[PDB]
C-alpha cells in the first residue's frame, strides 16, 4: 500500500496533493465501494473497502485522509507447558491453572454438523497444540475489547476539521494502522495510532514469550510513543509499506531494511526542485513498473563490469543489464529485454551457494523465492522484496563494516566472488534451455488478475466470473487523488472494475460492472462529485425512501 | 421519529446519501449496497463470521468447515456482544440503519424473483439478512483481523529450533540473528523525518 503526500512548496499550482494506493488484492466484484454521506453532521465523500460504515479513503472539503498497514507489534504469542496428566491444564503462576473453553456449532450443507471446542488462557486463544512437546501457544491482543472503539474513531475522522482533532480521535485507535492527513490550508500529517504494550526487556521480539508468568507486559505505552510526523521541513510524506518512524523496532512479522520500495517514490521528489499535480500523478506509472530491488545490486554489478577483464569474462551480459532500468516494458506477452530474465535468474543463483546451507530447508522456501510477478498465478499485489533478497543485501553491509561477534553469511567469500559464479551460473541456466541468444532473451510478461472470491478463499462469485490485464501494475488495487485549490477540493479516483457487482439472473450486467476497469489500466481518473450544487447537477438516478426509526 | 432519505446515483452510479439522522444515513447507505454487491456481501459477512460451509462445502478437501472454525478460534463473539451493546443510541444507529437498510431491498428481491443475483441460482441458496453484529463482523474481520493479527512468532522460534540442532546452540542462534534481526539497519528509510 503505497501514499504520497506533498504540500504547495513542492508543488507549482500550490495545492495540498494526497495521493493514496491502498493494496488489498485485485478481486471482482470490486474489493471497494464508493458512496457519499451528507446529513448529521456528516458530510464525506470516497470510497472503502467491504462497504464499511467508515469511508477509509475519502475528503471532506477540510481533510483528506488515507491509510496504509499498521507496522506494529499488538500480538504476542505466550508458550506454556501443558500438563502430561491434564492436557487440559496449563501452568500461568505460581500453580497449575484450568483452561478456559468454549465450544462452537458449525452448520455444513448437505451434511451434518460439525462441533469444536476453542481453547483460551490467561492470554488468549490457543492457535496451536503440541502435545510430545508439552506445550501450548496462546495469542494475546493488545486492541482485545477495543474493537468497536477503533471502528467509531475512524468513522469520525469524517468529523474532524484540523489536525490537533485528528490525533483526539487517532488515540482511541487500538489497532495498528497508519493514518495520514492533509488539508486545505497546506497542511500534511501522519500518525501510525495503536495500542503499544510496554514489554520486558528480556522478551525476544521475533520469538515467543514464556506463558509462566515470568515475562509479561507492564501496560500500555503513553500516545508519544506513537510515530507522529507532522509537517515536514522536506515538504513531503511518503509511505509504502516500510518503518514507522526512526526510532522504532521490527515488528515479528515485519522486517525491513535499507533496501525499501518506498525508495522508487521518494526518488522521484529528488528529481525536480517544482512539480505540476499531474507529474505527481504521473509518479504512479515510474512506480508501477519500475523493478523494486534492481537500484540496489546496479552498483555492485557496474563495479564488477568496469574492474572486469573486457578480454573474455562474459562481460557481455554485464554490459547489456546496467543500461536497463528497473522497468518491465514486454511485447505482445514475451518481454522486450533479457535484463530481468537475467536479473530474476541471477538473484536465484544468489540464494542457490548464499541462503541454501545456512537457512534449514523447512522454510528454506520463505527465504529463497524471488519475489516479482509472473504470467503464471497467483499474484499477492506487493511485489516487494523477499526475505532472501533483504539477508543478501544487509549481509553486503555486513562485509563493509565487520563486525567479529556477528556471523556472515558470506563466510570464506567475497560479496563478488559469489556474484560472479551467480551470473555465470544464470547466463550458463538460460543458455541450457532458453533460445540461448542473449539476443532473444525473453520471459512471458506477468498479467494483471481479479480473483472469483476474497482473500480467505471464500468465493465472492461464480467459478470463472475473471478479468485480465496486458499489462500487470504494481499499483493500488485503488488510486485516489485530492486537490484543494483557493477554488475548492476535487476528489479524484478510478476504482476498477466497477461499483455494481450485480448481473441480472438472465445474465445481464448492471452498466457500471467495468465501467471503471479501462480508466484504471490508462491511469486515468474519474472525478467524484463532493460539493452539493454538483451533486445535485450531476444526479441521473435518484431514489427516495421513507422510512420511521422505532425501538 | 418520522424522516426521508434519498439514494442518488452519479454517472459512475455511486450513491449519495441525504438524511437528517444517524439511522437514515446509513439506511440509504447499506440499502445501496443491497443493490450493487447483494451476494459479494453476504459471502463477505459469513467469512468473517465462519459460516461458509453452510451453504457450500465441505471441500474440495474439507477447506470450508476448516475455515468456519479457523475464524471461530480468532473471535470471541460474547466480547464483541457486549461492546455493541455498550454503544450510545445515536452510535448504535449506524449499525442498526445499515442492517435493516441492508434488508429493506433484500425483502424487494423475496417479493420481486426478478431481481436476484445469478450467483444465488447457480450456487442453489437463499439471501440471509444482515445484523448489526453481522456488520461489524466484516471490518474486525477484514480490516484489524488481517492487517493487525499478523504474527509470525512461532515460524520464527521453529527456525531456532531448527537451525539448533543442526548448528546450535553456540552458532545456532548467531546465524539466526542474521536471517531475523530485532531491530532493522539503522540504514532503512522513514516516512516520518528522522532529524532531517
Ligand atoms: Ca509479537
Amino acid at each position: 500500500s503505497n501514499l504520497w503526500s506533498t504540500r504547495p512548496e513542492r508543488v507549482q499550482e500550490g495545492s495540498t496533493v494526497l495521493i493514496n494506493g491502498p493494496q488489498f488484492g485485485w478481486y471482482n466484484p470490486a474489493y471497494t465501494y464508493g458512496i457519499g454521506l451528507h446529513g448529521a453532521g456528516f458530510d464525506v465523500v470516497g470510497n472503502t473497502p467491504f462497504a464499511y460504515p467508515i469511508v477509509l479513503f475519502g475528503t471532506n472539503s477540510e481533510i483528506a485522509w488515507g491509510a496504509t498497514a499498521g507496522p506494529q507489534d499488538v500480538v504476542d504469542i505466550y508458550q506454556e507447558k501443558l500438563n502430561p496428566s491434564r492436557a487440559d491444564q496449563y501452568w500461568f503462576n505460581n500453580a497449575w491453572r484450568t483452561m478456559e473453553q468454549r465450544k462452537e456449532r458449525i452448520q455444513v450443507r448437505g451434511q451434518a454438523d460439525r462441533e469444536m471446542t476453542i481453547w483460551r488462557t490467561v492470554h488468549g486463544p490457543v492457535m496451536q497444540f503440541d502435545y510430545d512437546q508439552g506445550a501450548a501457544y496462546s495469542k494475546k491482543r493488545s486492541w482485545d475489547g477495543y474493537e468497536v472503539q477503533s471502528l467509531l474513531a475512524w468513522l469520525n475522522v469524517a468529523k474532524a476539521r484540523n489536525w490537533t482533532e485528528f490525533l483526539d480521535q487517532a488515540s482511541k485507535m487500538a489497532i495498528s494502522i497508519n493514518w495520514y492527513y492533509a488539508d486545505k490550508h497546506g497542511n500534511i500529517g501522519y500518525v501510525s495510532p495503536a495500542f503499544l504494550p510496554q514489554r520486558p526487556a528480556d522478551q525476544d521480539i521475533r520469538v515467543p514469550a514464556k506463558g509462566d508468568g515470568s515475562m509479561e507486559w507492564l501496560g500500555i505505552k503513553s500516545f508519544d510513543a506513537i510515530p507522529k510526523a507532522y509537517n515536514p521541513p522536506q515538504g513531503y510524506l511518503v509511505n509504502w509499506n516500510n518503518k514507522p518512524a526512526p526510532d522504532k523496532t521490527n515488528t515479528d512479522t515485519y522486517y525491513w531494511t535499507y533496501g525499501d520500495r518506498m525508495n522508487e517514490l521518494v526518488s522521484q521528489y529528488q528529481q525536480k526542485d517544482l512539480f505540476s499535480v499531474q507529474e505527481i500523478w504521473e509518479f504512479n506509472q515510474k512506480a508501477s513498473y519500475s523493478d523494486v530491488n534492481w537500484r540496489y545490486f546496479r552498483p555492485h554489478l557496474e563495479k564488477l563490469a568496469q574492474q572486469l577483464p573486457a578480454d573474455d569474462s562474459s562481460k557481455a551480459a554485464l554490459t547489456m543489464l546496467l543500461a536497463w532500468d528497473g522497468m518491465e516494458q514486454d511485447q505482445g506477452g514475451q518481454n522486450a529485454g533479457p535484463a530481468r530474465v537475467l536479473f530474476k535468474t541471477w538473484l536465484e543463483e544468489m540464494y542457490k551457494q548464499v541462503l541454501m546451507p545456512v537457512v534449514p530447508e523447512s522454510h528454506r522456501a520463505m527465504y529463497s523465492q524471488t519475489g516479482f510477478a509472473t504470467q503464471q498465478g497467483p499474484n499477492p499485489g506487493s511485489i516487494n522484496l523477499s526475505m532472501g533478497t533483504k539477508v543478501l543485501l544487509r549481509a553486503l553491509v555486513l562485509e563493509a563494516h565487520p563486525d567479529p561477534k556477528r556471523v556472515n553469511v558470506f563466510g570464506e567469500r567475497s560479496s563478488q566472488e559469489i556474484m560472479h559464479t551467480a551470473l555465470q551460473n544464470a547466463q550458463a541456466r538460460l543458455s541450457q534451455e532458453q533460445g540461448a541468444q542473449m539476443a532473444r532473451w525473453t520471459m512471458p510478461t506477468s498479467v494483471h488478475r481479479f480473483s472469483d472470491k476474497n482473500f480467505t478463499g471464500t468465493p465472492q462469485t461464480m467459478p470463472g466470473n475473471t478479468f485480465a490485464f496486458t499489462g500487470y501494475q504494481n499499483r493500488g488495487t485503488e488510486n485516489n487523488r485530492v486537490v484543494f485549490d483557493a477554488k475548492g477540493v476535487e476528489f479524484c479516483d478510478a476504482m476498477p472494475p466497477g461499483q455494481s457487482g450485480f448481473t441480472d439472473r438472465n445474465g445481464v450486467r448492471s452498466p457500471h460492472y467495468e465501467d471503471q476497469l479501462k480508466l484504471y489500466e490508462n491511469f486515468e481518473c474519474k472525478t467524484m462529485d463532493v460539493t452539493h450544487a454538483d451533486i445535485r447537477r450531476n444526479a441521473q438516478s435518484s431514489t427516495m425512501l421513507l422510512i420511521q426509526p422505532q425501538p | 421519529q418520522v424522516q426521508s432519505v434519498e439514494v442518488m446515483r452519479d454517472s459512475y452510479g455511486v450513491p449519495h446519501v441525504f438524511a437528517d439522522s444517524h439511522y437514515g444515513l446509513y439506511y440509504g447507505y447499506g440499502y445501496a449496497v443491497a443493490q450493487d454487491r447483494l451476494f459479494q456481501m453476504d459471502m463477505a459477512r459469513r467469512s468473517f463470521v465462519g459460516t461458509t460451509a453452510a451453504v457450500l462445502g465441505p471441500g474440495e478437501q474439507d477447506a470450508y468447515v476448516k475455515y468456519d472454525m479457523q475464524v471461530r478460534q480468532n473471535f470471541t463473539p460474547a466480547s464483541i456482544q457486549r461492546q455493541i451493546a455498550a454503544l450510545s443510541k445515536d452510535e448504535r444507529d449506524i449499525f442498526r440503519g445499515y442492517a435493516d437498510g441492508y434488508n429493506a431491498y433484500l425483502e424487494q428481491v423475496r417479493r420481486r424473483p426478478e431481481l436476484l443475483p445469478k450467483e444465488y441460482v447457480d450456487f442453489d441458496f437463499q439471501p440471509e439478512p444482515l445484523t448489526d453484529f453481522d456488520v461489524v463482523m466484516i471490518w474486525v474481520g477484514s480490516m484489524a483481523n488481517r492487517f493487525s493479527d499478523t504474527n509470525l512468532e512461532v515460524t520464527a522460534l521453529a527456525m531456532r529450533q531448527s537451525l539448533e540442532k543442526q548448528h546450535g546452540p553456540e552458532r545456532g542462534r548467531a546465524l539466526f540473528d542474521e536471517l531475523l534481526w530485532i531491530n532493522d539497519t539503522t540504514a532503512p528509510t522513514t516516512v516520518p523525518a528522522p532529524a532531517a
